[PDB]
C-alpha cells in the first residue's frame, strides 16, 4: 500500500512518494494564525484557566504528569 | 490555422508539490495520478495545491492556472442584469 513513481513504459519503479492525502485535508490547515490573546475574551477566566491546564500543558510539560504518573486527559 | 500550432491543453488538480525542485503531481480527473514538471513559460509560485490548471496531453506539463470548478447549477444565480425598480 505504498504510493511509488514507475516508469509509463517499462513499469519499473523509479521514487517512493510520501502521503495519499486529499487536497480538502489540505485545505484544512489552519495557515492564516488569527490574533485573539486571551484578554480578548472577558468574564470567563475560570473556563480558560480549565481548558489550558487540560490541552497546554500536554503540549508543553509532559514529564510532570509522568512523574504523578496516570495519563493527559 | 495560426491556432493550428497552438495546444489541446487538458486541465487537471493538483495534490501537492515537492522539495528542493518542481516535481508537481497530479490527478488528471479520472485516468490515473501522474508525477510531471513545469513547462518553461510558467511561474514557479502560483502552481500551488488544489488548483486547476490546464496540463500538455504529450508531456503532461503544467500551463496555466485557472479558477477552481464552480458547479455550473450555481452560475446561473447570479443576476447578470439589473431589474428595473426604483426607491
Amino acid at each position: 500500500g505504498d504510493l511509488v513513481g514507475v516508469n509509463k513504459d517499462s513499469y519499473l519503479i523509479l521514487e517512493t512518494l510520501p502521503t495519499e492525502y486529499d487536497s480538502r485535508v489540505k485545505a484544512m490547515e489552519v495557515d492564516e494564525r488569527p490574533t485573539e490573546q486571551y484578554s480578548d475574551i472577558g468574564g470567563l477566566d475560570k473556563q480558560i484557566q480549565e481548558l489550558v491546564e487540560a490541552i497546554v500543558l500536554p503540549m508543553n510539560h509532559k514529564e510532570k504528569f509522568e512523574n504523578l504518573g496516570i495519563q493527559p486527559p | 490555422q495560426s491556432e493550428q500550432p497552438l495546444q489541446v491543453a487538458r486541465c487537471t488538480k493538483i495534490i501537492n508539490a515537492d522539495s528542493e525542485d518542481p516535481k508537481y503531481i497530479i490527478n488528471v480527473k479520472q485516468f490515473a495520478k501522474f508525477v510531471v514538471d513545469l513547462s518553461d513559460q510558467v511561474a514557479p509560485t502560483d502552481i500551488e495545491e488544489g488548483m486547476r490548471v490546464g496540463v500538455d496531453r504529450n508531456k503532461y506539463q503544467i500551463h496555466i492556472p485557472l479558477p477552481p470548478k464552480i458547479d455550473p447549477t450555481v452560475t446561473m444565480m447570479q443576476v447578470e442584469e439589473k431589474p428595473d425598480v426604483t426607491y
